């Protein structure tokens, strides 16, 4: 099929400029579109016929389609400009409208902050049920990455865990859970379970033990 | 491909003019210099019946006016009278479906393209072009003209060159014979406004294929300049007879004159006495 | 009044079929072509197939031809999805948007999708309805604040989405944390919500979470009490 | 896919051992914590006959087999190997596209767990080969099935990266196929340079246990061959309805247990309720 | 003395079969798996199929999977192609290749297509089949060197390719040049094949160029001569 | 259905080094293997097991499979290795031998060599058979590059030549070939016909008549 290429992240400072490249080949032949998705809502068009803004797009986007380099412009680049952006193309050689693979325009500024991790045993009523779930909830960290390793004793446990991808909270922190499935002989039988988070260098690790 | 599907057909009424003295052409390419010769060929008689229509290249707005399919009998005389590049080309055949054989002489902007296939042709072949705002240029970017094209026969793709998207006079002369299609052109720029122009100007030979089929009907393909949101192209039609003509070949080996034997009484006695004088 | 409203979206297991909906209002529903976009979850846009103002021409995405058919209606303002022969990979919330036909083409040159709907649901999954077994998560004042514990329930094990967590039936607003559910490998979701209250007052006070599972008609209310020693 | 067909098909004579006092599982649904009690389930009896085979990963065209077994009640499958060499086993009655069947293989990147109409391949093979530029095996070759249609289980977990090609590795697994659950059963220690299977207890703890519904006669198991330009072992023994007295320490673990009807020792063990033998 | 030889190719109308052979020779060739690779005229390599040492395995490229057989016979050292519903793109000159198998398995991950033969063509075509016309090039001493003249023949409109020519029935080697053929824009070939000869004996010495069109059926033995302007 | 990835052209000069480089979707898991393809010849392997060399390819061919990166090496490029370079692996995830798109390798920079133009009037027989074919034949020259330009006395002809593309000869110079056909009366009623050759700015003309 046909291809239409995009850098997969742009980080940009606020008041600086973004540039977006999408990729396609004779793409000097189409006509870009251009889509901005903040994350919860469907796209909005923001640039038309490469170059043409619709009515309520404000000035500060714009489009080139020349030498074979479409590009889309963000000057006076804002928090609020934070979202994913796609292009888009009618390519008559397969009667297909291609989307681009996307690019996520983040806004650098947001300081780090370190992920709270609250780590919870099963409960009695779960071990009445014949099984055992830890859940460890993290929370309020940023950037959005984070590894999570769990630990039988001091030994790393690999089967049984189930980690989200972070998401967004409603203050731009992130926040994820992890949750380790046990029988109650492995939850009773040692003496402590651990979840770690390692979050941009630093690891914040809590311990529960059944004697508790 | 895939055909662009209309749901308002409907085609301009044909109109008649006349062939004037056009359609001569070089019948061998023997260099002739001061002298009259007469061949018995395939030529446009004189003052013969044409048929001329119109070639809509815009859309200003949801009906679709389609080129008719006219016969070839023993060959054609096609001029177009138009000032960008609206005719594009023609396909040739018998059934004009995937049943037979189909000749396709076609005009893209990068090169022309000439293939013998069992074609199934589209209802509406349609050939697109969309103006670059960015580039201030047009782009071609729709050829659809058949869903299918198989067991092909012939192919043949000229080198690439850039078509730009005062009128401007191209003729042809499509001769079928021996299974050769035998082409003749001329390019002239003419200065008039509406009909056909009047004159005298020989077709020099363009290529013949051994393409090796029949050919009873044809149609003509145009383009259509896709836009937002009237000096649309004419084509002519003529058909060949088997006549003797007199040429005239000047110092150089151009065709200058020529005499339609059969005529009048008065070109029967020119080509007797193998003479231009009028006055005899 | 420019809007587009989507409908018809549903989890199904795979093989099954589904008719999707996009009713137009606010404008010349018969003037523009009309699309059809899915989006993957935590996944790019994929065009699904296209139909022109006045249906004459449509064309299919190579992933759904021979699966998908494409509809509209011209005097009820409705385009069409038909779905059939579904499968996991078609999981994705469906769009459709309108662009403006020039003078009987549709292509895409000179206008894009500037309007897009809300958006329908699609998902397709082997599992089957299922309400989620609730669980406490009894106060824990190690990772909160001075003088504050965190208390929670553990919705586990239920499909499809979603679930809704409230406390105290809507008493207990602030503080609260209901975090995204996780899609274990055994195609069940588990997710936990937990609030953080004082510490003082976990002796009177008493709290209960309100789980809600509408696809499984399942009502938890889990009275959650400090851990005894 | 498309099966390797081998026109030289060969397997090894099979051997014979003891189970010593190994196969010992949790089998109920309840947890028991500072109790002895007595249930009756399917359990490896003790010191029951045991047939233990090779799984040739290397070796001249000579294809090495592995048989198809019966299944009976239920297996208990051990194997003792230094690398992974057993891959996983494929359960069914006909075995082919007639009938349903189970497979549960573990390729290098994650288990596979599917239950279809498989046509199952007369040599079931999966080849690895060495990357001499990266001085590394890959798997490359998984042959095991032509054919998978009307499939009604699939499970998959999260993918990992399985370490390829004198310390060996006991791996144990109970299989029961009870009105339609195939329940599984696991212990992974490691074992000593022992003769065949090692003397001792360790209880076997619950896997997983798959509502698959199908119907299991028969099995066989899949192994990995290494492409070139000892070998791992494997143990089999069958479940038998015995009554077991399964001793819980204070943190649910069985700790020891008693076959009821191995011999009069037990049997007044079991009368008496205790485990104690020199009273 | 290891030697793939092909043979087998011609022109044939689309939908038809045809038949090709792979003659081993110095070698074990039971010890190798043997391949079939085609490559279209100014493309690249393809894979057609492969069969291991003992026949009981083999593989198709889906381009012609249930149309193409392969076969071999490990006591006459031969290679079968059957080809069948032969279509335009499977125009091509045809190669047959060995690979060395381990110790019954000829995947490829240690040893590649070791020795290669040279070729069969292979034409499926709607376009008809013409034979050459050849026409005598009359000796021309004008840029040779020193007491050397350059006549030839001219192997002028056939189709499809490959011709072949020589001089004096093999005889006459030392001074040929044949040069590759034209494709005409009628869609026929043609080609030039001189030799460069002693200038002061053309009228004594007699010199014959062998023409062979196979796929016509064509041969032509034209005798040159010095013209008589 | 495997992509392996080559760049189409890749030019170096006598005695430097040519990297052909083989791209694949984890390729760096697959064993390759390069073909080398002279000019009208059967291909050659030169390369097998990523790195592994046959036993009469020369010390100056090697291999690389490290890193994500494949890539052919041919050291100190003589004239005769201008070929196609082919890589090859065997995909089990499609059970298919899988070439690559090729990499034509031209030895650039050899020393110029002007081309030999030898011009054959129509036969007397080709006449009989109503038929008149020029033939035009350009051999040993370097750079593989001619224009071939027809005139009729002294007018330069339309239409009726056919040209072909420079092909290698066995001494690694080009050799090519243009035909003029045109009728028995057409060739008789002019005065002379001349194949025009041009090659590096120099250009060779040779004429015939229909008198001779
Ligand atoms: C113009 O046409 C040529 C030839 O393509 C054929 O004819 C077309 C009209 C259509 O029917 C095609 O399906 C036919 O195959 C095109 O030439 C191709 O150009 C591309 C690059 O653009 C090149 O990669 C191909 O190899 C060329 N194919 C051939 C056979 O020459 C050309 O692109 C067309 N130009 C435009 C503007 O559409
Ligand atoms: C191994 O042998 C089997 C049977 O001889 C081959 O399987 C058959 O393949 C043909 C096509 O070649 C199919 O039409 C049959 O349906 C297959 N039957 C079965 C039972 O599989 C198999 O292809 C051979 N292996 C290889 C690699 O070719
Ligand atoms: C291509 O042609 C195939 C064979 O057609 C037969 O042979 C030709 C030469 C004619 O004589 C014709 O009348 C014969 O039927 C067909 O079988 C095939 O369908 C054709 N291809 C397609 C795509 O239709
Ligand atoms: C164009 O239409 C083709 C067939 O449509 C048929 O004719 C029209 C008038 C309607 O009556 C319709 O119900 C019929 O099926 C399609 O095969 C073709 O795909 C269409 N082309 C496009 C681009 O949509
Ligand atoms: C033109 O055609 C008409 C009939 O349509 C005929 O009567 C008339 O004679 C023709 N004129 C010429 C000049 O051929
Ligand atoms: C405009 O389009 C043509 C092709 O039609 C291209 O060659 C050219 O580079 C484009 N831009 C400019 C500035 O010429
Ligand atoms: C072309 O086909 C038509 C339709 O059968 C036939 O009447 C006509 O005679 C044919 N012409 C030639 C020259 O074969
Ligand atoms: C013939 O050509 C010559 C130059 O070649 C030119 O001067 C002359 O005008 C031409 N003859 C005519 C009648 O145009
Ligand atoms: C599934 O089983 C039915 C019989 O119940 C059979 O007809 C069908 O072919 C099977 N599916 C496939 C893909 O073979
Ligand atoms: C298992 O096989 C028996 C014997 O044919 C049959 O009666 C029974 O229904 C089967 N069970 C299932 C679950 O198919
Ligand atoms: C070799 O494989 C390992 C994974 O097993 C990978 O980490 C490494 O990058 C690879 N190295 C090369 C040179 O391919
Ligand atoms: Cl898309
Ligand atoms: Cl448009
Ligand atoms: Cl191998
Ligand atoms: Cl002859
Ligand atoms: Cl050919
Ligand atoms: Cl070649």
């Amino acid at each position: 099929s046909y291809e239409l290429t995009q850098p997969p992240s742009v980080s940009v400072a606020p008041g600086k400029t973004a540039t977006i490249t999408c990729g396609g080949n004779n793409i000097g032949t189409k006509s870009v579109h251009w889509y901005q998705q903040k994350p919860g809502q469907a796209p909005v068009l923001v640039i038309y016929y490469n170059s043409d803004r619709p009515s309520g797009i404000p000035e500060r986007f714009s489009g080139s389609n020349s030498g074979n380099t479409v590009t889309l412009t963000i000057s006076r680049v804002e928090a609020g400009d934070e979202a994913d952006y796609y292009c888009q193309v009618w390519d008559s050689g397969s009667d297909h409208y291609v989307f681009g693979t996307g690019t996520k325009v983040t806004v650098v500024g947001q300081p780090k902050a370190n992920p709270t991790v609250t780590l919870f045993p099963p409960s009695s009523e779960e071990l009445q049920a014949n099984k055992a779930t830890l859940v460890c909830l993290i929370s309020d960290f940023y950037p959005g990455a984070v590894t999570v390793a769990w630990k039988a004793d001091s030994s790393p446990v690999k089967a049984g865990v189930e980690t989200t991808t972070p998401s967004k909270q409603s203050n731009n922190k992130y926040a994820a859970s992890s949750y380790l499935s046990l029988t109650p002989e492995q939850w009773k039988s040692h003496r402590s379970y651990s979840c770690q988070v390692t979050h941009e260098g630093s690891t914040v690790e809590k311990t529960v033990a059944p004697t508790e | 491909s895939q055909c662009v599907n209309f749901t308002t057909r409907t085609q301009l009424p044909p109109a008649y003019t006349n062939s004037f003295t056009r359609g001569v052409y070089y019948p061998d390419k023997v260099f002739r210099s001061s002298v009259l010769h007469s061949t018995q060929d395939l030529f446009l008689p004189f003052f013969s019946n044409v048929t001329w229509f119109h070639a809509i290249h815009v859309s200003g707005g949801t009906k679709r006016f389609a080129n008719p399919v006219l016969p070839f009998n023993d060959g054609v005389y096609f001029a177009s009278t138009e000032k960008s590049n609206i005719i594009r080309g023609w396909i040739f055949g018998t059934t004009l479906d995937s049943k037979t054989q189909s000749l396709l002489i076609v005009n893209n902007a990068t090169n022309v393209v000439i293939k013998v296939c069992e074609f199934q042709f589209c209802n509406d072949p349609f050939l697109g072009v969309y103006y670059h705002k960015n580039n201030k240029s047009w782009m071609e970017s729709e050829f659809r003209v058949y869903s299918s094209a198989n067991n092909c026969t012939f192919e043949y793709v000229s080198q690439p060159f850039l078509m730009d998207l005062f009128k401007n006079l191209r003729e042809f002369v499509f001769k079928n014979i021996d299974g050769y299609f035998k082409i003749y052109s001329k390019h002239t720029p003419i200065n008039l406004v509406r009909g056909l122009p009047q004159g005298f100007s020989a077709l020099e030979p363009l290529v013949d294929l051994p393409i090796g089929i029949n050919i009873t009907r044809f149609q003509t393909l145009h383009i259509s300049y896709l836009t937002p949101g009237a000096g649309a192209a004419a084509y002519y039609v003529g058909y060949l007879q088997p006549r003797t003509f007199l040429l005239k070949y000047n110092e150089n080996g151009t065709i200058t004159d020529a005499v339609d034997c059969a005529l009048d009484p008065l070109s029967e006695t020119k080509c007797t006495l193998k003479s231009l004088n009028d006055i005899f | 009044e420019v809007q587009l409203v989507e409908s018809g979206g549903g989890v199904v297991q795979p093989g099954r079929s589904l008719r999707l909906s996009c009713a137009a209002s606010g404008f010349t529903f018969s003037s523009y072509g009309m699309h059809w976009v899915r989006q993957a979850p935590g996944k790019g846009l994929e065009w699904v197939a296209v139909i022109w103002y006045d249906g004459s021409n449509n064309f299919y995405a190579d992933s759904v031809k021979g699966r998908f058919t494409i509809s509209r209606d011209n005097f009820k303002n409705t385009l069409y999805l038909q779905m059939n022969s579904l499968r996991a990979e078609d999981t994705a919330v469906y769009y459709c948007a309108r662009s403006y036909c020039s003078g009987g083409f549709c292509f895409g040159y000179y206008y894009g999708l500037d309007v897009w709907g809300q958006g329908t649901t699609v998902t397709v999954s082997s599992a089957s309805t299922k309400g989620p077994s609730v669980f406490p998560l009894a106060p824990s004042s190690k990772s909160t604040s001075g003088g504050t514990a965190a208390l929670g329930c553990l919705v586990k094990d239920y499909f499809p989405e979603p679930v809704t967590v409230s406390w105290n039936s809507g008493a207990l607003t602030s503080g609260v944390h209901t975090f995204p559910a996780v899609l274990q490998s055994s195609g069940l979701y588990s997710l936990s919500s937990v609030v953080t209250v004082p510490s003082s007052s976990l002796g009177t006070q008493t709290y209960i979470c309100n789980v809600n599972h509408k696809p499984s008609n399942t009502k938890v209310d889990k009275k959650v009490e400090p851990k005894s020693c």
